[PDB]
């Protein structure tokens, strides 16, 4: 072989093996992360783990504000997330700065992708192994989610998942989505946590859980506390 | 508007002889009417064998005794020598002359030993002439300063005289009478005369005191 | 005015399909003629012909250096050039020096290489295009010229009338400037064929 | 196997060691000995000289950076040479800057600095000199010992080059007595320390020994082959 | 111009005139130069329209940015120490003065004044522009610290209002802000509203 | 050169005299001041001619490549912050003054931007040569949410002003209306002022001119 | 700054046994109004070092922020090591000379002043990066005002006490508020000991006008 | 013999370089110091393009008559 | 396999092994812990006396980052000086363009950007240093951030770094340090550093203890010698 190794060398099949190597490192992390457009509604729900007591449970999060009202959940190594995040939020205010308005989520998605792609054609630079899910709402087409794979695919989705148990919770969600009944802000919310739960067979706490949300009638990305997380939670087992 | 250079004044004199040289200077440094210092001390010692004079801007003369003095080092470092004074002349013409396009307002005098053990004295231009002089006064009253040393060390214009070489003696005494007379018609050079003789002892320094305005 | 320094005077007329393009032809420092057959008006295409008038330096680089790019332009779409477009490739030339300009003001006159409607424009220093419907002058006798040029020109002229035309307005204009003059070329561009003419004028 | 791994100094070894890093190190073993001690007033560096034949001179181990500092060269010159003339320059800087001698231990960090750089970059070789730098700052005598790898240490007293063990023992048990030593003393302490080290054929002579000594009124001097004498004379014989 | 801040406990008042001018024609007559750097933090702009406008676009980014990463809202000082480097790194070519001011949890309502050339002095009140040296009396006699916030309004009315009339620079309507813990709270002063004092009338 | 912009009740009307002037001597009449920016945003020019030309040009470019990938109408601030941000950097150098119009999807929005980057959000804007005279019109007539028609009179008014109170400005006057449903480039909206017939026929018959010599070259129609 | 834009006015400083006292008027004028009032001319670089400026605040207030961070780093190096008085009059020599070789001059005057190893240090950096070290250093129309009060004292007495030392100051900034029109009545005192350097806050002086009535 | 041209080419150019600079003759030990540095800078030392990468081939012994008389000093690839 | 020699190279499983081998190394070096108090962080290093030639109180492995905060490094040592380096000039640039001290949060995530970069391109090795970083602002509170050479940075209110990490939690776990002050905890943190030092394999180990909080002013400050050496003798009762 040795047609992998080198993310330039394409396979005799014209595969580019180290980028689809790189899709494996996101599941590596071991955590799996939601998203569902509602309506008015975009959330965000990912799984929390604290690996040690001591560890600050404030500092630990996947959930990220690009901007006020744009806001990404990045499942795959911590660190190469955290560096994404910040050409994310570069991005998004170089665009205002140039252009005057706030950066459609369609567009950061697409500049952020885009970065991944020079990283696929040069030699030197590894493929960061993260993926970013954005929401966020725009004023034209209502609320909207998009995910940026290590590729540079950047397809806007109605909901999508990624991580360890993306295909299982995808086929949850597909099944949801076909049956449609339109989503309201707490069904929104609801079919996220309910899909997530299904596929990990947690029946999570509210400490496990970290969901973000955008709304028409609130635009800002916000990350509810543990009590509103818990509020939700408690609805779901109650019916 | 902004002028890189003020003349900050003062006055040097150095005198060669068969065995021993002198250089000596000024302590005063004045800007404009004001007196900005009456103890600025304008003789600067580069090695046991050799005295660096400089007047003009002092900005100017603290940078190249700092440069001199770095690069004193570097020779020292590199060939494991000391630079002889003959050696620090050419170093200070080429690097005077590396400013000909926005320069150093230093006239400088390097007085010293030579390597035969006779004493020269160098004297150099703005921007970087050098010449082996016997006597010269540089800075404000080089005018006052220079006809006076060229008839009695030189003896010129002078008939049936004999020519005797200079003492150090009779040369302190020669040069602390000139810078006295500079300190009466020159308003620049005052209060204080450092005076620096380089034997094969080394650098002695004498101060003499001229009189303040 | 730099301008001043060499001399010079260029016009083009459009007639029915007809376009006609005319020039002095002194080569002169300040005040002193050196030649009288200097070229200020160039080939650019087989129906297409620009005008240079302006510091003669300039006159010989902007033409050298339209040439070179125009070349290429032609060999690699292996079309000829309409004429617009000459005017926006020229009007790119004098831009890109804006700080440090070229000084020549060009003429540019063509026939379409399709439709064969003709087309007259002018571009200034710094390469501003103007499309004109009727006739367009540069050059140092330029207020001599356009004075003429308004008088004279009637729309829809035969060719024959529009070298008539041409001529008396560059003859009587260029009279009355002293740094233009010694001669005048009219070149006549119609579908069929090109006539160019030497004119005879005062050589003083 | 394990040939791979120790090609280049960019390469992690799968248990945490950096190989070319370590093969630097040994570098200084190939060196002539040398022994650097220090006291409440005085700081000695001695060397062992080697010649390439009798009719060559012996190399130069002892080189001055400036009147306060001065180092002793273990490994290969053309790396001290180098790293000397780094030295010297930053020397020159801080007095033509400040006017002040520079501190001694900031110059050692600078050299750290200087040859930590190769060591992460793919590129230059790790410098493969050892130096041990010795001088008398405003703080006090200063002996400080600097290994291919760019870790820097402080020392009472040291000894680096080919069977240096010897003498760092010695060292060891004589340690005591070296704070309150006289110079005469403290340069013949060190001269034995480095016979330890010379094969057991070979003596101490006016060739092989060079002496460099700086203090609160010495600027540093590197007593040569006959200005050794008066040091060596007073030593007596091979234990 | 003239524009004017003042620091009541809690908050600032920021008021300019609104009147930019070619040469003597007044090319706008409702200009505002009391611009949102951020949420809470806000300039009045005064010296070329041009420099200031630009300035002032790149400090929103910078504190935006700031404020994202840091993920706390942005301290009135840091803003001013953007807009001082600005000012000061490339002063030959700048020619604008900025009063900065706005309220962070930390240090209270902050008024900070970069006068042209790049220093930053923190000031109880600071008036800025070509209007503010007919106001300097005004503001040195009529100031009283622990002035309410109703108080301020007025006393930056009255005292943009006696240079609008003094300056032919200044005019216009002007534009008041307070910005407090509670939010901004922007108003227009037009004709009768603007303060009037009366002529010596001989 | 008089350049004028008002905002009606649903979009805006932008005016410009037709009058190149070099020197004193106008070197062109039918002279284009409207320029395009993009479908929705159209904007007038003043100032040195080519600079306004090509920086017109350059964002007109540069809000097609962003309309395409955004894959929406350009909003009128990109348009702004693009031109004047270009002009800051250089200082003045460029000068181009311009009066930027176009209606997105936040509404109806018209800037007059200074050669230095200056920028003013107006109802009502009058740049270049005439700009004074114009103004006074809008001062005396702008009223607040008026209706199309009643724009363009006051629009055409005011460059009418100009091109009769200021030497540089003179020609046909240029209306285009930008409204949110659709754009009308209006040349020649007014032609003011009219050549005078020739009285005299001075046309010159066959042979008036003497020639030296003469080449004729047949070009091959093909 | 090639042209000088908000500025200060004349630091005196003198040498007393055991310290330097430097004081300042807190009036940066930009040009003729007094705009700040305020402003503090006097910084406390290091225990053993304060320095105090005449001409732009801005350019003070940027050499200020680059050598508090120089003096910042060294305590973080933690060598014990510290920087002398003279250390910091020397880099500010190469520093101003620096800028005037680029013809980019920073319009600051400074005076250096500090105690250290029982040795007190005072020393003056122009624009143009002349320096030296003297007994009492007066910037601004100090020098022409009041350097002549405070040479004369010396001359007579070479040694003075800090309480000698800060009432020849008080006396100093009272001729300069009398006859320097950029000068405001308050002004600020510092003095470096063994002890460190304390500034005391505005300090105002008495003033004489009995002339007036005279006429 | 080539990488010897360049080599006795670096030390003309010091000897000279010093006489214009010191008006002075060089020793002959600060002339293989010269040359040696450039022999020392084969390691990818500096930056600079124009550095060959392998270590130069050729040994030199440099002899000459200066202030301390007749002197031979051994230059060898490594540059010592 | 060669999917272990570079970084840029993810292994067909989707672990780039270079990063983790790099994190062995940390587990060479020798234990440091930090512990967050109410009050302010406390950290402590044990540092093996490898000579008795070596001078004491040399040697560091605890840097001052800027006056607020302090850095305790595990690992090459070599390479946590440069990185305290990068740190100081990074707290440095936040002071000079934003004129204030830097939020200590900030400044992990500034450094962990610049550990991370080494992680991505081929021609530079991961760094081999893991640090741990504390500040205590009155504003921003007590602060302890630690940065793996993956480039990971978190928050923990207690952290170990080196040989003995898992050995030294169990002990930092049974604690309560939120409610304990930091005077108390310097005896505490001695105590751990005694527990986990194995005596057979390292000869001999100098506690150094540093500590930032509101007894220091909020400054980072090596604790005095009188406070270390009592809580050395505590360490050493409690030991038995």
């Amino acid at each position: 072989a040795g047609f992998d190794r080198h993310i330039t060398i394409f396979s005799p099949e014209g595969r580019l093996y180290q980028v689809e190597y790189a899709f494996k490192a996101i599941n590596q992390g071991g955590l799996t992360s939601v998203a569902v457009r509602g309506k008015d509604c975009a959330v965000i729900v990912t799984q929390k783990k604290v690996p040690d007591k001591l560890l600050d449970s404030s500092t630990v999060t996947h959930l990220f504000k690009i901007t006020e009202n744009i806001g990404c959940v990045m499942t795959g190594m911590t660190a190469d997330s955290r560096s994404q995040v910040q050409r994310a939020r570069y991005e998004a205010a170089n665009w205002k700065y140039k252009y005057g308005y706030e950066i459609p989520v369609d567009m950061l998605c697409k500049r952020i992708a885009d970065i991944s792609q020079v990283y696929t054609q040069n030699a030197e630079m590894r493929p960061l192994g993260c993926c970013m899910i954005l929401i966020g709402i725009d004023e034209e087409q209502g609320p909207q989610v998009y995910k940026c794979d290590p590729a540079g695919y950047y397809c806007g989705f109605k909901a999508t998942a990624a991580g360890v148990k993306q295909t299982e919770s995808t086929s949850f969600l597909e099944k949801k989505v076909k049956k449609k009944f339109d989503w309201t802000f707490e069904q929104t919310v609801e079919t996220a946590i309910t899909c997530l739960s299904t596929v990990l067979s947690i029946d999570f706490k509210p400490s496990e859980i970290e969901v973000g949300v955008v709304t028409v009638e609130n635009p800002k990305f916000r990350i509810l506390t543990e009590a509103e997380i818990d509020a939700h939670l408690v609805a779901l087992a109650e019916r | 508007r902004f002028s890189p250079y003020v003349f900050n004044g003062g006055t040097i004199l150095a005198i060669a002889g068969e065995d021993f040289a002198i250089v000596a200077s000024d302590t005063r440094l004045s800007e404009g009417f004001s007196i900005h210092t009456r103890d600025s001390p304008k003789c600067y010692k580069l090695t046991d064998k050799t005295v660096i004079g400089c007047s003009g801007f002092h900005g100017d003369c603290l940078t190249l005794t700092k440069i001199i003095e770095a690069r004193l080092k570097m020779y020292k470092h590199s060939n494991n020598k000391a630079m002889t004074t003959g050696a620090i002349a050419a170093m200070l013409s080429t690097i005077l002359y590396s400013r000909r396009f926005f320069p150093y307002y230093v006239y400088n005098i390097i007085g010293g030993l030579d390597e035969e053990g006779k004493g020269a004295v160098y004297s150099f231009d703005p921007v970087g002439s050098y010449q082996r002089d016997s006597f010269k006064a540089g800075g404000s009253a080089s005018a006052m300063l220079q006809p006076l040393l060229d008839n009695q060390v030189g003896f010129k214009n002078m008939q049936n005289v004999e020519h005797v070489p200079l003492s150090l003696d009779r040369a302190m005494r020669l040069v602390k009478d000139v810078f006295i007379s500079a300190a009466e018609r020159d308003v620049y050079t005052g209060d204080a005369l450092r005076i620096c003789i380089v034997t094969k002892e080394g650098i002695r320094e004498e101060t003499v005191s001229l009189r303040k305005d | 005015s730099i301008m001043s320094y060499n001399g010079g005077a260029v016009m083009a007329m459009k007639g029915k399909n007809c376009v006609a393009i005319a020039a002095d032809r002194r080569f002169g420092i300040q005040a002193q003629m050196v030649t009288t057959d200097f070229q200020k008006i160039f080939p650019m295409g087989d129906r297409l012909y620009i005008g240079l008038a302006g510091l003669a330096t300039d006159v010989q680089t902007v033409a050298q250096r339209l040439k070179f790019r125009l070349n290429l332009y032609e060999l690699k779409e292996g079309r000829q050039i309409k004429p617009y477009t000459l005017m926006s490739m020229v009007a790119n030339l004098l831009y890109e020096k804006r700080f440090g300009p070229y000084y020549t003001e060009p003429v540019i006159a063509g026939l379409d290489p399709k439709t064969f409607k003709p087309f007259i424009c002018s571009l200034d220093l710094i390469g501003c295009p103007m499309v004109t419907d009727d006739f367009v002058v540069s050059g140092t006798c330029a207020e001599q010229m356009y004075g003429m040029c308004e008088s004279l020109w009637e729309p829809n002229m035969d060719p024959d009338h529009l070298f008539e035309t041409i001529s008396q307005a560059m003859l009587n204009a260029v009279d009355r400037d002293a740094v233009s003059g010694m001669g005048v070329i009219v070149h006549i561009i119609e579908k069929d064929k090109i006539t160019t003419r030497t004119l005879k004028a005062r050589m003083d | 196997f394990r040939n791979q791994y120790d090609n280049d100094v960019t390469v992690w070894s799968p248990q945490g060691r950096i190989h070319q890093i370590e093969y630097a190190m040994e570098a200084v073993k190939q060196g002539s000995a040398t022994v650097g001690l220090k006291s409440k007033t005085h700081a000695v560096l001695v060397a062992l000289k080697r010649a390439q034949s009798e009719l060559a001179a012996h190399q130069k181990k002892i080189l001055h950076v400036d009147n306060h500092i001065g180092i002793s060269i273990a490994g290969l010159t053309a790396d001290a040479r180098l790293l000397c003339n780094f030295m010297r320059q930053e020397c020159l800087d801080s007095r033509f800057v400040f006017d002040r001698p520079l501190p001694v231990s900031r110059l050692v960090s600078l050299i750290g600095s200087k040859t930590q750089i190769p060591t992460q970059r793919y590129g230059r070789r790790p410098y493969g000199v050892g130096l041990l730098i010795a001088g008398y700052d405003d703080m006090g005598p200063h002996i400080f010992q600097t290994c291919p790898s760019a870790n820097y240490f402080d020392c009472r007293a040291m000894s680096i080059g080919a069977r240096s063990q010897s003498a760092r023992t010695y060292l060891e048990r004589h340690m005591s007595e070296f704070m309150e030593c006289n110079l005469n003393e403290l340069v013949k302490h060190g001269l034995r320390a480095l016979r330890e080290t010379l094969p057991a054929e070979q003596d101490l002579t006016t060739k092989n020994v060079s002496i460099g000594i700086v203090g609160k009124d010495l600027e540093f001097t590197i007593y040569d082959d006959d200005d050794v004498s008066p040091f060596l004379e007073g030593l007596e014989e091979r234990p | 111009t003239t524009i004017m801040a003042v620091q009541f406990d809690g908050g600032v008042v920021l008021g300019a005139d609104s009147r930019t001018t070619t040469g003597s024609y007044i090319a706008n007559r409702v200009t505002d130069k009391l611009t949102p750097i951020h949420d809470r933090i806000f300039c009045c702009r005064s010296g070329s329209a041009a420099d200031t406008q630009a300035v002032a676009d790149a400090v929103t980014y910078q504190l935006g940015f700031h404020s994202i990463e840091l993920n706390e809202p942005p301290l009135v000082h840091t803003a001013a120490s953007l807009f001082k480097e600005m000012c000061y790194r490339y002063r030959e070519d700048l020619m604008a003065g900025i009063i900065i001011a706005g309220w962070d949890p930390q240090e209270g309502g902050q008024v900070y004044s970069v006068p042209m050339g790049g220093m930053m002095v923190r000031q109880s009140f600071a008036i800025g522009g070509s209007g503010s040296s007919y106001i300097y009396g005004y503001v040195d006699a009529t100031y009283r610290e622990g002035m309410t916030k109703e108080e301020c309004l007025q006393f930056t009315a009255n005292a943009l209002a006696l240079a609008m009339e003094r300056d032919g620079s200044s005019g216009g309507v002007i534009r008041l802000a307070a910005i407090a813990e509670s939010g901004v709270e922007r108003q227009v002063l037009l004709g009768d509203q603007i303060p009037k004092f009366a002529v010596a009338t001989l | 050169t008089t350049i004028a912009g008002v905002v009606y009740k649903d979009g805006i009307v932008l005016g410009a005299d037709t009058r190149a002037t070099e020197g004193m001597v106008v070197a062109d009449k039918n002279c284009s001041k409207i320029h395009f920016i993009s479908p929705n945003i159209y904007c007038c020019g003043a100032g040195t001619a080519a600079d306004t030309d090509m920086t017109t040009q350059l964002i007109s470019s540069n809000l097609e490549l962003h309309s395409l990938s955004t894959g929406r109408l350009p909003r009128v601030v990109t348009a702004n912050r693009m031109l004047k941000q270009m002009l800051f950097r250089y200082q003045g150098y460029i000068g181009a003054a311009l009066v930027l119009g176009g209606v997105d999807v936040t509404g109806p929005h018209l800037y007059s931007i200074y050669p230095h980057g200056s920028t003013d959000k107006l109802p009502y804007v009058t740049m270049g040569s005439g700009s004074l005279a114009a103004m006074a019109v809008f001062e005396d007539k702008f009223r607040p949410d008026m209706e199309e028609e009643e724009a363009k009179n006051l629009v055409s008014e005011a460059i009418a002003a100009g091109i009769f109170n200021d030497l540089g400005s003179g020609s046909n006057i240029d209306l285009c209306v930008i409204s949110k449903n659709k754009l009308d480039f209006l040349r020649p909206y007014t032609v003011p002022n009219k050549k005078g017939t020739r009285l005299g026929r001075y046309r010159c018959e066959k042979g008036t001119t003497a020639v030296l010599t003469e080449k004729i070259t047949p070009l091959e129609i093909e | 700054t090639q042209n000088p834009m908000v500025t200060g006015t004349s630091v005196l400083g003198v040498k007393f046994e055991g310290g330097v006292v430097i004081a300042a008027d807190m009036l940066g004028s930009y040009g003729s109004l007094a705009r700040f009032r305020n402003i503090s001319r006097i910084m406390r670089v290091n225990n053993s070092t304060m320095l105090g400026a005449s001409g732009d605040y801005a350019d003070f207030q940027y050499l200020k922020q680059v050598l508090g961070q120089m003096v910042i780093d060294e305590e973080l190096l933690g060598d014990g090591h510290s920087y002398s008085p003279r250390a910091i009059h020397s880099w500010l020599t190469r520093a101003m000379y620096s800028r005037r070789s680029k013809m980019n001059p920073l319009w600051n005057t400074m005076v250096i002043g500090g105690y250290a190893d029982g040795e007190s240090f005072l020393g003056y950096v122009d624009m143009l990066g002349v320096a030296y070290e003297a007994p009492s250093l007066a910037t601004g129309y100090g020098a022409y005002l009041a350097q002549p009060l405070l040479r004369e004292v010396l001359e007579k007495q070479p040694v003075l006490s800090q309480t000698e030392a800060r009432d020849l100051v008080e006396r100093c900034m009272r001729v300069l508020y009398y006859r320097d029109a950029r000068s405001y009545n308050r002004f600020q005192i510092a003095t470096v000991t063994e002890k460190g350097v304390e500034i005391e806050g505005p300090l105002s002086t008495e003033t004489n006008w009995d002339i007036a009535h005279m006429i | 013999i080539a990488d010897a041209k360049t080599l006795i080419d670096k030390a003309r150019v010091e000897t000279q370089n010093h006489w214009f600079t010191y008006n002075e003759t060089m020793t002959v030990e600060s002339v293989t110091q010269a040359v040696s540095n450039l022999a020392l800078q084969f390691g990818e030392e500096d930056a600079d393009p124009g550095a060959m990468s392998r270590p130069f081939g050729v040994a030199l012994l440099f002899g000459g008559v200066d202030e301390k008389g007749p002197q031979l000093f051994h230059m060898d690839p490594s540059g010592t | 396999t060669g999917y272990d020699l570079s970084a840029s190279t993810f292994s067909p499983d989707g672990r780039v092994f270079q990063v983790e081998y790099a994190m062995k190394a940390v587990e060479n070096s020798s234990t440091a812990i930090g512990i967050r108090c109410k009050d302010g962080v406390v950290f402590g290093v044990e540092k093996l006396v490898l000579s008795k030639l070596y001078e004491e109180g040399s040697n560091k492995r605890l840097f001052n980052v800027d006056r607020h905060v302090g850095m305790a490094v595990a690992g090459l040592l070599a390479d946590a000086r440069s990185l305290a380096d990068i740190a100081r000039e990074e707290a440095s640039n936040f002071r000079s363009n934003f004129g204030y001290n830097i939020p200590l949060k900030h400044l992990a995530d500034r450094v962990a950007m610049y550990v991370h970069a080494y992680t991505l391109y081929s021609a530079v090795r991961p760094f081999g240093c893991s640090f741990m970083l504390g500040s205590y602002s009155v504003n921003d509170g007590a602060q302890l951030y630690m940065i793996d050479p993956s480039g990971v940075s978190y928050g923990y209110w207690g952290c170990a770094i080196g040989k003995a990490r898992q050995a030294a939690k169990t002990e930092i776990e049974k604690l309560q340090m939120k409610e304990m002050t930091c005077r108390d905890i310097v005896k505490e943190v001695a105590k751990i550093i005694y527990i986990v030092h194995d005596e057979v394999k390292d000869k001999a180990f100098e506690l150094e203890l540093s500590w930032v909080g509101e007894l220091t002013n909020g400054r980072h400050e090596i604790v005095p010698k009188d406070i270390r050496e009592e809580a050395e003798k505590y360490a050493k009762e409690s030991l038995k």
